[PDB]
RNA sequence: UUAAGUUAUUAAGGGCGCACGGUGGAUGCCUUGGCACUAGAAGCCGAUGAAGGACGUUACUAACGACGAUAUGCUUUGGGG
RNA sequence: CCGAUAGUGAACCAGUACCGUGAGGGAAAGGUGAAAAGCACCCCGGAAGGGGAGUGAAAUAGAACCUGAAACCGUGUGCU
RNA sequence: AUGGUAGGAGAGCGUUCUAAGGGCGUUGAAGCAUGAUCGUAAGGACAUGUGGAGCGCUUAGAAGUGAGAAUGCCGGUGUGAGUAGCGAAAGACGGGUGAGAAUCCCGUCCACCGAUUGACUAAGGUUUCCAGAGGAAGGCUCGUCCGCUCUGGGUUAGUCG
RNA sequence: ACGCGAGCUGGGUUCAGAACGUCGUGAGACAGUUCGGUCCCUAUCCGUCGUGGGCGUAGGAAAUUUGAGAGGAGCUGUCC
RNA sequence: AGAUGAUGAGGUUAAUAGGUUCGAGGUGGAAGCAUGGUGACAUGUGGAGCUGACGAAUACUAAUCGAUCGAAGACUUAAU
C-alpha cells in the first residue's frame, strides 16, 4: 500500500492539469457603484 | 431541516441566545446557515408578540432567556417586555417577512460566507 | 506508567560528587582522565 | 516601460502560491488588483502589496502611464527552507518553506 | 444546389530543442591551522600549601584571557621614546 | 606533508553544544572590499523587503557578502 | 591473421607534486558554461561569454593516481501529496483594539468540573514571576496574545521551616 | 497458489508455562494426550465499480432518435 | 437530484425557498374562568389546545443591477 515507482514530472504534472482555479465574476455597477461585481453591496467601488 | 454539525441541546440554546442578541441589537454579523435558521425562529416569535396574549408571553419566555437591555435615559426593560411593548407594533400590519439579509465577503481565518441580518 | 530517573539532589552528589569520587584510587582514576581530556566538568 | 517589484523569501510554498498568479499572466493592473481584492486565500493581499509598490516604483521613478500597463510577467521562485521539529514521544521533523516572488509590469512597449 | 471523396481548424495539458532565473553549496584559489621530522635545551612539580579549579576584579563588554581585595594589577631598577 | 568531507576530535562558539542515571561517548561550523568608503536622500510598504539615487574599478561584490557546478524548481519560448 | 570470460603478455590516455629548461599571463590566469572542431581510445585543442589571479608546455622523476553499484558514509534534493494528520472538555453576540481579527481585551448570556481539572503543603523544577516594548524567530492554523524576545524590577522572619 | 487472509476469524498447529503416560542414568525426547497462550499496512501503477472534465464528428445551436453492438433474463412445484 | 461536481426545478412579467393564513395529519382536552370537591382531584367553558419536514394560497422577505463566450458553410469530382 505504499509507492512501487517513482512519480515521473510529466506524470505529475499530467495529474494536477484540474488542479486550478477559477475566477470570480466583476461585473460593473449598472445600479449604483462604480466596477464592482453584479447585484451586491459595495465590495470594491460599489453601491449596489 | 438543518444540523449544523452540532448537538440537539446546543443547538436549541445556540438558536435561542442568538435570537436574544438579535432583538438587542436589530441586526448582527454572523455566518449564513445560521443566520437561514434563525430566520424562521424570530419571524415565529415576531408573530407570537403580535398579539400580546398571556399564553403566546408564557410561550416566549421559554425562548427568550432572561436579559436586561439599559434602554436611553438609565431605563432598563427586558427583551420579552421590548419584543411586546416596541415591535409588535412595527410589523403590525406585515404578512410575513419581517427580516432581511446581507451577504457579505468571506471571514480570514475561513471561507466564512458570513452575513449581516437586520429586520424588514 | 512510570519511566526512570524519579531524580533526587542529594542521591546525584552522593554516588557521584567530589567527596565520593576521591576516597577511592578507583575512583580518583577517572577525574584524571576527565582532566585528561579536559572535560570542563566533573561528578 | 518596465518596472519590477521582488519579495524576498516569503513564508509560503511556491505551490500554495503559483497558482493565485497563474491567473493574472497577461491582464491589467487594474483587473488584477480586483481579482487579488476577491480571491479568499491568504496569498492575494500579499501579492496586491508587491503591486502597489511596483507600481509606486514605475510611477515616481519612470513615469509611465498606469492604465495602458499590462502584466509583463510574473512568477515566483523557491527560498531558503528552515527546518522545525515535532513531538511524537521520540524525534521527528519538518521544514517550513519560504518563496521569491518577482513581477515585472510594462507599458506594454519598448 | 445535392451528392461521393479528401482535408483541415485544439492544446486543456504534455514532450523535444533554446534562452533566462532561482535554490544549493561542489569546484577553483587562498590560509588562520595542523602532521611528521632535524639540532640544541630540558627533563620533575608540592605542606612555605601543588596541579587543577570555583568565585571575583575591568568604562562599556558578552565570553576568552590577565590579575586576584594592592584584583584588566602595585614597587623596583635597566631599557623604553 | 594536508589545505576546511582534508589536516588532530577540534583552523571559528571544542572535549564544546548535545547525548548518557552513570561511568563514558562526542559533532557541525573558514573566505565583503584595496579601503566600510557597510547603500545619504526619494517612492511603495504596518514592517520586512524592495526600486531609484548614491559609493565603489565592480553592489546580479550589499554582510547569510569570492567564484557559485549538479540534483531540484520555475518563466518564456521555435517544432510537435 | 585479428569473436571472447577467469587469466597471461604488451602498448598506452590522463590526474597531483618535484627538478631543469623554456614560457603564458589585469590587453584578463585558474576554474565555470556553451559550441556544428581534432584524435582509433583513454582524451585534447580553439573561439565565444562569466571569471578576476596565478597556470601550462618539454624531459625525467615520484604517488593518499582515475569509482556506478559494497541494503557503503556525509550533505543537499525530491517522490509520495497539497495526500494522511492538525491530542479530550459548549459556546454565541455585541462593543473595542487596532494596517490587519473566529483565535487578543471588555461585557452579557450560556455551558463544563464538581471529594474536583478546586484549594494547600512538599519534593522536583530554577526566574518560566511582575511592569513595559517587540514581530523579526518559536507557538502544530491564526495572532494586535504568549510559559517567545528585549528592557527594567521583583523573594525581607528571635516564633514559619 | 489443495479458488480468495495487503477482505474476516484462528478453532489446530508451533512458540515460550504446566500436567499425565511411556522412553531416557540425566540433561531431555515422544506424540500419547491434556489446559492455556500477540494475526502490521495513509493504495503509487494496472485492474474493477461509478462519476466528471477536455476535445471531435467541413456552418453553428436545441430537442428527439435509428442502433453497430454489449449486458441481462430462461428455476421448479401444485389443485382441477 | 445529490460525496463533490454533474441532474433538475426557478431566478420579480416571478410563487423558487422562507414567512403569514388556512388545511391536512398527529396528539389528546390548553390556559383562564366557573363549579363541585376538606383534600388530593373532577366537570363545563372546548375533538379544546399545540402541531418539524406535508398541501394550498398570499409576493410580506430574498433570488434585480449586470457581466463573459459564442458562427461566418473548406476543397475535389459528377451531377447540378
Amino acid at each position: 500500500a505504499v509507492p512501487k515507482r517513482r512519480t515521473s514530472k510529466t506524470r505529475k504534472n499530467k495529474r494536477r492539469t484540474h488542479f486550478k482555479i477559477s475566477v470570480p465574476g466583476m461585473t460593473e455597477c449598472p445600479n449604483c457603484g462604480e466596477y464592482k461585481l453584479s447585484h451586491r453591496v459595495c465590495k470594491n467601488c460599489g453601491s449596489y | 431541516y438543518r444540523k449544523l454539525g452540532r448537538t440537539s441541546d446546543q443547538r436549541k440554546a445556540m438558536l435561542r441566545d442568538l435570537a436574544t442578541s438579535l432583538i438587542i441589537s436589530e441586526r448582527i454579523e454572523t455566518t449564513e446557515a445560521r443566520a437561514k435558521e434563525v430566520r424562521s425562529v424570530v419571524e415565529k416569535l415576531i408573530t407570537l408578540g403580535k398579539k400580546g396574549d398571556l399564553a403566546s408571553r408564557r410561550n416566549a419566555a421559554k425562548t427568550l432567556r432572561n436579559v436586561e437591555i439599559l434602554n436611553e435615559d438609565e431605563t432598563t426593560q427586558t427583551a420579552l417586555q421590548k419584543l411586546f411593548g416596541e415591535i409588535a407594533e412595527r410589523y403590525t400590519e406585515r404578512q410575513g417577512g419581517y427580516t432581511r439579509i446581507l451577504k457579505q465577503g468571506p471571514r480570514r481565518g475561513d471561507g466564512a460566507e458570513s452575513v449581516i441580518i437586520e429586520l424588514v | 506508567v512510570k519511566r526512570t530517573y524519579q531524580p533526587n539532589k542529594r542521591k546525584h552528589s552522593k554516588v557521584h560528587g567530589f567527596r565520593k569520587r576521591m576516597s577511592t584510587k578507583n575512583g580518583r582514576k577517572v577525574l584524571a582522565r576527565r582532566r585528561r581530556k579536559g572535560r570542563k566538568v566533573l561528578s | 516601460m518596465e518596472a519590477k517589484a521582488v519579495a524576498r523569501t516569503i513564508r509560503i510554498a511556491p505551490r500554495k502560491v503559483r497558482l493565485v498568479l497563474d491567473l493574472i499572466r497577461g491582464k491589467n493592473a487594474a483587473e488584477a488588483i480586483a481579482i487579488l481584492k476577491l480571491t479568499n486565500k491568504a496569498s492575494s493581499p500579499v501579492i496586491e502589496k508587491v503591486l502597489m509598490s511596483a507600481l509606486a516604483n514605475a510611477e515616481h521613478n519612470y513615469d509611465m502611464n498606469t492604465d495602458e500597463l499590462v502584466v509583463k510577467e510574473a512568477y515566483a521562485n523557491e527560498g531558503p527552507t528552515l527546518k522545525r521539529f515535532r513531538p511524537q514521544g521520540r524525534a521527528s521533523a519538518i521544514n517550513k518553506r519560504t518563496s521569491h516572488i518577482t513581477i515585472v509590469v510594462s507599458d506594454g512597449k519598448e
